[PDB]
RNA sequence: GAAAGAAUUAAAUUAAUAUAAUGGUAUAACUGUGCGAUAAUUGUAACACAAACGAGUGAAACAAGUACGUAAGUAUGGCA
RNA sequence: AUUGAAAAAAAUAAUAUAUAUUAUAUAUAUUAAUUAUAAAUUGAAAUAUGUUUAAUUGAAUAUAUUUUAGUAAUAGAUAAAAAUAUGUACAGUAAAAUUGUAAGGAAAACAAUAAUAACUUUCUC
């Protein structure tokens, strides 16, 4: 290679080039995933769905009349600070960090007709520690997901080399999986409905949990995994079960909107918040 | 020479796995094809109005909320912060529940506490 | 020390040629402990399931009802023979010859 | 030291021949070029036999 | 029409009472054989299945009987009822 | 039922096959889809069940949407809202798709792809931006057409160019393509689509080819010429191929000369450039221009001084590329053209 | 008023670069991917940089053949 | 072509046949496949003459031939876990820190963390 000397030529008009469509390559990837002809098609939209209908038809306008404040106004977060002009080293020094965080923060928008909080995805991470021994408890884990929430899991291998707990890199230690739509309600809805009131000492989820910009965590063990409609019908195939956390993650500008959605959903806190 | 925790494991790795199982491409008709693409513009459509419709609905709350909060506030300071103090820790009631698909035994209950 | 299952040469899924996973599911009916009853989608050859506890029979999710009996599995253990083995004790009497201790 | 030296003949019956380093244990190389004597791009093997280093084939028809 | 073949030999294992009664249930595709002429194809099936339709699988233990959507509240056009409309919101005037 | 009546609706708006128009609405799934040729694949075809009615649903939502798009569009007076909404209106229609989708867009025969019609003109708009339009201007810019001749282009309309009368095969030629000096002997012909609204009663059009290449020896360089040039040419919306059928001698202003390329003188760009004139008011009939005969150089040419001058407005472009052969002796013999020059091979 | 696009702006080269340190890199030189495994080919090499010599460094252009690319073109080993 | 059934069609592309051009083009025809590849006495299917059986039919037995089961990860032009360190084409953006989450703690894995004025298409008052 004569040089390695990244250059974009400018151009002369206006009109957008996408060269997927000028290459007679992959014909079969130019159609959507959405067109009956692209062999990606799926079928979206088969069946009513209760969870989504009953937050469309109740739950949006109460909970518009609840955050409704009275002439707010947005609170603008914690942005990179400018230096003053006041020294000619400022020219052009880059700006400052946020005061208090090194990273920004988002700015939070009084509650509108348009903004209601809603759920937006679910996450479930099975990370199986005695995977470092043996790697069938990662498909293991990878069933348990697939056969409770329907959809394709996805491996997770391991990243960091700590000596103490006999981690290694590079090794597949479990399972994750991420859920929209009918599915996701499908899952939050047999959650609630079966397996949580199957806990032992259930009293709900921790009112000082989840991340400070909508979302909030919380876990199950192997005996609640066994509460499952698919593991109880065939326990035989279930010597060993794992336990998961679940990632709630939703439109919530704030977490105290989503700890109110999700009550709405049916879904117990029983901590002091913040 | 392999392990029955080995096969075990195959088995549901074979559960897993797409060989051997999906069925031929779906092929359909130019005429078929016209048609299934007037169904989905009429499903998208109808879907937009139907959340255009929830929006217009919600629209309309939200300036009847703002006007009601405009007109106690110059009718009675003290109602007026009644009602806009903040309900940071409010919660649904527990048998709010989601609807289901066929009604229950007991339709309604006619007593409580 | 650690033992895994030997990686065959993936199959090449080329572009355009990849489908999405379906796999096969029931439109199963699940009973509650009340009458009702959900229709879901499952991967068990299963079309009919029934529930003895779950929501509609627990005190965090129904706080208003006055009585909520409990109960769990039968023909599993040694459950309920506490009572069935003694008879000639039944259900109110006990309660009022639990009055007091009267000691100190 | 830890590399040999290696002449690969061309296959055109030219004598022409270009020689290339390799792992005392790589698998037998092979590679088109450039033979000026018949003016095109010719395949080019190993001149002596090399002790080459055993790798199993892959298991591609599923086995038992 | 685009799901996937079941995977029996994971829900039903080897000799037992439930696949042999699993299988008396299904109703087994036609596989090919030579000299014989099919019109509709020639039989490509993979795991029990002709892939190129749709695969049908039929399966205090009292059935499920659902509850009926309509009321005698809903038959008697009782107006004051909490039970008028079980799918519909009511308000109260 | 708007859809079912055509009273004002062109008989374009509509499936001409009866079998296929039969099919595609029919009431039962008894019949079978024409497109499959032979009985056998037929009775090997299953088309998805319960589709037939979902259809007859789908075709009456969007049958009562287009109605009422037509009841706005016969109150509505401005032309540009008049056709949106019969673009609008007509989208939807499974017969329209099914016409475009599936018949010729760029040789259309008139009873199925109309072009007088919004709605195709919509829909071939759609189709050229696609991919054609984009491949156009690839090629301009890669082969540096627009800078060294005109500015920028925003196309606006599709031009495709051919070659018959030189060798007797049809083909449309690629934007770019090297062409022999034999194909490129005679004389092109044009087909200029138009897909916006534009007064097919007043509006006239010039086309010029012009190769800016031809080397120049006075100061180490290179130079224009105009290789081809016609003016005042009108053209309607599904009879607009230009050839010499439909131009006259006063049309012309640079009778064609071939691509004729010298040896070592590198490969050289034919470009087309489609120009409308100016649309004056207050006037009946085309507002024809002469152009001045006298001033044009027709060996220097300076086209952005041309264009600015008379004012025209470039709608669309095309390109070819050529390069000295063995042929470009007979052809400078034919044409009568001196001899070639021979340049060194080496650019020193 | 609302969705879905196209993206734009601020920030970032602190991660990553096969290997020290320095310079460079988001337009990526970093990373993922399809072909491919071809340019980790052949005969002339101007002209420069550097330079006592001997050596070293960049390389236009002509010719022969390859791989990738719709094309423009890129590739005479590796960001230096 | 046969095969449930009474003029023929008018697109991109692919395949078959053929011939125009010192032009990888045109005409007619049709619309296949797209997750596969040896080796299985033993699991599961479909195919005949007795059969019991009611014109059938049927369900069950016996054999000949064939089919399925070798059950194996990526389903995304994958994108900062580990694996191909040289070419080309397409595309994307890391890292730390903070807040949470079963075992989980400083340290394992997942999720969240800057702004939409302007421009389009669609829906709607
Ligand atoms: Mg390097
Ligand atoms: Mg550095
Ligand atoms: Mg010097
Ligand atoms: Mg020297
Ligand atoms: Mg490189």
């Amino acid at each position: 290679p004569k040089s390695a000397c990244s250059l974009v030529k400018p151009v002369h008009h206006l009109v957008k080039i996408d060269k997927s469509k000028l290459s007679p390559r992959f014909p079969e990837l130019k159609y959507d995933k959405s067109d009956i002809r692209s062999p990606g098609f799926k079928p979206k939209d088969t069946h009513a769905d209760r969870l989504n209908d009953h937050y469309l038809n109740t739950l949006q306008s109460d909970l518009l009349l609840i955050n409704y404040s009275h002439n707010a106004a947005v609170v603008k977060g914690l942005k990179q600070r400018a230096w003053s002009g006041d020294s000619p080293y400022h020219l052009n020094r880059p700006p400052k960090n946020p005061r208090g965080s090194k990273a920004q923060l988002p700015d939070i928008h009084p509650i509108k007709w348009s903004n209601i909080p809603g759920l937006e995805s679910v996450v479930i991470n099975c990370f199986v520690r005695e995977a470092r021994e043996n790697q069938l408890l990662a498909i293991t884990a990878a069933l348990q997901l697939q056969q409770i929430t329907g959809c394709k899991p996805h491996p997770i291998f391991s990243k960091n080399d700590v000596p103490t707990w006999k981690l290694r890199k590079g090794h597949q230690m479990g399972a994750k999986v991420e859920l929209k739509g009918k599915e996701m309600s499908q899952f939050l809805s047999t959650l609630t409905e079966i397996v949580l009131p199957r806990i032992r000492e259930y009293k709900g989820i921790s009112n000082q949990s989840g991340n400070r910009f909508g979302g909030i965590s919380f876990g199950l063990t192997a005996e609640d995994i066994k509460f499952f409609p698919e593991i109880d019908a065939n326990q035989d195939s279930w010597p060993k079960t794992f336990g998961m956390h679940i990632n709630i993650n939703t439109s919530a500008q704030l977490d105290y909107q989503a700890r109110t959605l999700l009550s709405g959903f049916q879904f117990p806190f029983f901590g002091e918040e913040k | 020479s392999l392990s029955p925790l080995a096969q075990r494991v195959v088995t549901q790795l074979s559960v897993m796995s797409a060989s051997r199982k999906q069925p031929k491409l779906l092929k359909l008709a130019r005429e078929d094809l016209i048609k299934h693409q007037t169904i989905e513009k009429c499903w998208s459509i109808y879907q937009q109005q139907q959340r255009e419709r929830r929006n217009l609905q919600l629209e309309l709350q939200y300036k009847s909320i703002e006007r009601s909060m405009n007109l106690l506030q110059e009718l009675s300071p003290r109602l007026f912060e009644a009602a806009n103090a903040s309900e940071k820790g409010k919660r649904f009631p527990m048998e709010m529940k989601v609807p289901t698909d066929f009604p229950p035994n007991t339709l309604w209950h006619y007593n409580f506490r | 020390t650690r033992i895994t299952l030997p990686r065959r040469p993936a199959k090449k899924i080329q572009l355009g040629k990849s489908r999405p996973a379906i796999y096969h599911q029931f439109n199963v009916k699940m009973e509650l402990s009340d009458g009702s009853v959900v229709i879901r989608r499952s991967q068990y050859p299963k079309g009919e399931i029934r529930l003895i506890q779950d929501q509609r029979n627990n005190p965090l999710w129904n706080p208003s009802r006055d009585d909520l009996v409990v109960v769990d599995a039968n023909s599993g253990g040694s459950l309920d023979r506490f009572n069935k083995r003694y008879s000639s004790l039944f259900s109110t009497v006990e309660l009022s010859e639990e009055n007091k201790k009267k000691t100190q | 030291s830890k590399n040999s030296v290696i002449k690969l003949l061309s296959t055109a019956a030219s004598g022409y021949s270009r020689y290339i380093s390799i792992k005392k244990g790589a698998p037998l190389v092979t590679q088109v070029r450039y033979d000026p004597v018949v003016k095109r791009h010719v395949l080019f093997k190993e001149a002596k036999k090399r002790k080459v280093a055993e790798r199993k084939p892959l298991d591609f028809l599923r086995t038992a | 029409r685009l799901m996937w073949t079941f995977p029996a030999y994971f829900y039903f294992k080897k000799g037992t009472v439930a696949e042999h009664k699993f299988l008396s249930l299904q109703k087994g595709p036609i596989s090919k054989k030579n000299g014989i002429w099919f019109p509709r194809g020639i039989p490509d099936i993979k795991h029990g299945r002709e892939r190129s339709t749709k695969q049908e699988v039929k399966l205090v233990n009292r059935p499920v009987i659902p509850n009926d959507r309509i009321t005698e509240a809903d038959r008697s056009n009782d107006m004051k009822s909490l039970e008028r409309q079980l799918s519909r919101t009511l308000y109260l005037l | 039922h708007i859809w079912s009546d055509f009273t004002t609706r062109p008989s374009s708006l509509s499936i001409q096959s009866s079998k296929v128009k039969n099919y595609l609405f029919q009431k039962k799934a008894s019949l079978d889809p024409p497109s499959i040729s032979r009985r056998s694949n037929r009775i090997k075809y299953s088309p998805p069940e319960h589709i037939d009615e979902i259809f007859r649903m789908s075709y009456d939502f969007l049958e009562q949407r287009s109605s009422k798009f037509y009841e706005l569009a016969n109150k509505t007076k401005n032309p540009l809202k008049k056709d949106a909404l019969l673009i609008k209106a007509e989208i939807n229609n499974p017969e329209v798709q099914y016409n475009f989708q599936f018949n010729n867009k760029l040789n259309n025969v008139k009873d199925i792809i109309d072009y007088d019609v919004p709605v195709y003109r919509h829909l071939g708009k759609q189709h050229w931006e696609s991919y054609g339009q984009m491949l156009l201007m690839q090629r301009l810019e890669t082969l540096a057409a627009i800078p060294d001749t005109l500015p920028t282009l925003v196309p606006r309309a599709e031009v495709n160019i051919k070659f018959p009368f030189s060798t007797g095969v049809n083909k449309w030629i690629e934007p770019g393509e090297f062409l022999s000096s034999n194909v490129t002997s005679m004389r092109p012909i044009f087909k200029i689509q138009e897909y916006e609204l534009v007064n097919v009663e007043k509006q006239l059009y010039t086309v010029l080819i012009v190769n800016p290449d031809v080397p120049d020896l006075s100061n180490d360089s290179f130079k224009t010429a105009l290789c081809y040039g016609l003016v005042n040419i009108n053209l309607t919306y599904n009879d607009n191929l230009i050839d010499p059928r439909k131009f006259h001698s006063s049309n012309i202003i640079a009778d064609y000369l071939p691509p004729v390329p010298e040896k070592n003188a590198g490969k050289q760009r034919f470009v087309v450039w489609v120009f409308r004139q100016p649309l004056i008011e207050d006037k009946q009939g085309p507002n024809m221009l002469e152009i001045d005969r006298k001033e044009l150089s027709r060996d220097d040419f300076d086209i952005r001084q041309f264009t600015k001058k008379y004012n025209l407005t470039a709608i669309g472009a095309h390109i070819w590329r050529s390069e000295w052969d063995a042929k470009v002796a007979a052809v400078r013999e034919k044409y009568g053209l001196p001899p070639g020059r021979v340049f060194s091979r080496v650019r020193r």
